[PDB]
């Protein structure tokens, strides 16, 4: 019909704890291992077909 | 009962290696579980839902080899933590700087003593926190500089000094915690407590080097014995709960004042005794009693 969208600088706000910096060195511990993954999933985890 | 400082390598191994059930590494526990021969409750493994019963098969019939390095690198740089040869903040460089380090050299004979070596940092750990209890090694070394520098056994006036010599050394023996021979400035000074509040110079105690014999007049505090100074006269209250018979009781201030340091101890541990009761009964008086501290007062006075 008539339509055009233009885009600039695109950006990233990325937010986390303020966390104690004698904490932010050894609470990592439990992610630096392989043992302990944080694992997601949808809960439509499902594949489809057209 | 108590424990010794958490085990480094245990702590270590605490954050990293699983928790529950290591198939592999607790096969025996694993499979112990699984022919329904536990204890506790034989067919807990006959209950259990059919597809997390096979994956306890599969991984204890045939066991996996888990990671263990992250287990062993940690337990070095946690030990390094207690020991205190890096800081709590620093875990984050050090963990994975040797594990770069092992990443450029994981292959030589030198993991084969990093393991060898997690035995002897871990020990060093258990070594030191029983050798901080007896801070008697940042202690003696400092009295043998003490004992060199100073002149030892030249009392050519009269000699009660040879019980001295002793006199110090077992305030390193006795109490070894906080008891630190700091050699800050050239003269040598000893602390008490972990707060110091009575650090007096062992080079103040130079003023009796002329003092180790002179005459007695008679039981008050003598005519010529107001020289020795506040500074001198703290280190002789302190050596006090420690040597007592020995040097001459009637012929300087060396043994007399020593025996009357004694008077100032004997008064102050029955007035504890005494402090801890008044206070205790405050439910019958109702009052702040400062006549706990008048009467204690009136005990060393009117004498």
């Amino acid at each position: 019909d008539g339509a055009s969208i233009k885009f600039d600088s695109i950006c990233l706000y990325a937010t986390f704890f303020p966390m104690a910096h004698n904490t932010a060195s050894t609470l990592e511990a439990m992610l630096r291992n392989d043992t302990n993954d944080q694992s997601f999933n949808d809960y439509l985890s499902a594949a489809n077909m057209l | 009962m108590m424990q010794d400082a958490t085990d480094p390598a245990v702590r270590a191994a605490l954050q990293s290696q699983p928790s529950g059930l290591n198939s592999t590494d607790d096969w025996r526990q694993v499979m112990d579980r699984i022919m329904s021969l536990t204890a506790r409750n034989p067919d807990a493994f006959r209950q259990q839902p059919q597809a997390n019963r096979l994956s306890a098969i599969l991984e204890a019939v045939v066991p996996a080899r888990a990671n263990p390095t992250h287990e062993k690198v940690l337990a070095i740089v946690n030990a390094l933590a207690e020991n205190r040869a890096i800081r709590p903040d620093e875990a984050g460089l050090v963990y994975d700087a040797l594990l770069q380090r092992v990443a450029r050299y994981n292959s030589g004979n030198v993991q084969t003593n990093l393991d060898r070596l997690v035995g002897d940092v871990r020990e060093a750990v258990a070594q030191r926190e029983r050798a901080q209890q007896q801070g008697n090694l940042g202690s003696m070394v400092a009295l043998n500089a003490f004992l060199s520098t100073q002149p030892a056994n030249v009392p050519r006036g009269q000699e009660d000094y040879t019980n001295f010599v002793s006199a110090l050394r077992l305030m390193v023996t006795e109490t070894p915690q906080s008891e630190v021979y700091q050699s800050g400035p050239d003269y040598f000074f000893q602390t008490s407590r972990q707060g110091l509040q009575t650090v007096n110079l062992s080079q103040a105690f130079k003023n009796l080097q002329g003092l180790w014999g002179v005459r007695a007049p008679t039981g008050d505090r003598a005519t010529v014995s107001s020289l020795l100074t506040p500074n001198s006269r703290l280190l002789l209250l302190l050596i006090a709960p420690f040597t007592d018979s020995g040097s001459v009781s009637r012929d300087t201030y060396l043994g007399h004042l020593l025996t009357l340091y004694r008077e100032a101890i004997g008064q102050a541990h029955v007035d504890e005794h005494t402090f801890q009761e008044i206070t205790s009964v405050s439910r019958a008086l109702g009052q702040e009693d400062t006549g706990s501290l008048e009467a204690t007062l009136n005990y060393l006075l009117t004498n």
